[PDB]
């Protein structure tokens, strides 16, 4: 009768679906509440300075 | 020295960060803000503080 591709016939899948992505990379700031100098700072005198 | 009014002129809270996207998400009672810029997560209640 005639030749046929393969994507001509419709197929069922025989295979069970396993999703799996990785993580992410990812960077870390430096990133302080308080830094030396503004802890410094925050004395109402400093005898070096007076 | 020159005088300046009280309340415009101290404070008593201080900017820290500017966070671009802090996503908030609710679970368990509570507000989680996460921040993938500064690597930051805050846990807050759910009410609003006045």
């Amino acid at each position: 009768s005639h030749q046929l591709s393969r994507a001509d016939i419709t197929t069922v899948s025989t295979f069970i679906d396993l999703n799996i992505t990785m993580l992410e990379d990812h960077e870390f700031v430096p990133l302080e509440v308080y830094t030396r100098h503004e802890i410094k700072d925050s004395g109402l005198l400093d005898y070096t300075e007076v | 020295w020159d005088w300046v009014p009280k309340r415009p002129s101290v404070c008593t809270m201080t900017k820290w960060q500017e966070v671009d996207e802090m996503l908030r998400s609710e679970y368990g009672g509570s507000f989680r803000f996460s921040s993938d810029a500064i690597s930051t997560t805050f846990t807050t209640n759910l009410t609003e503080y006045p």
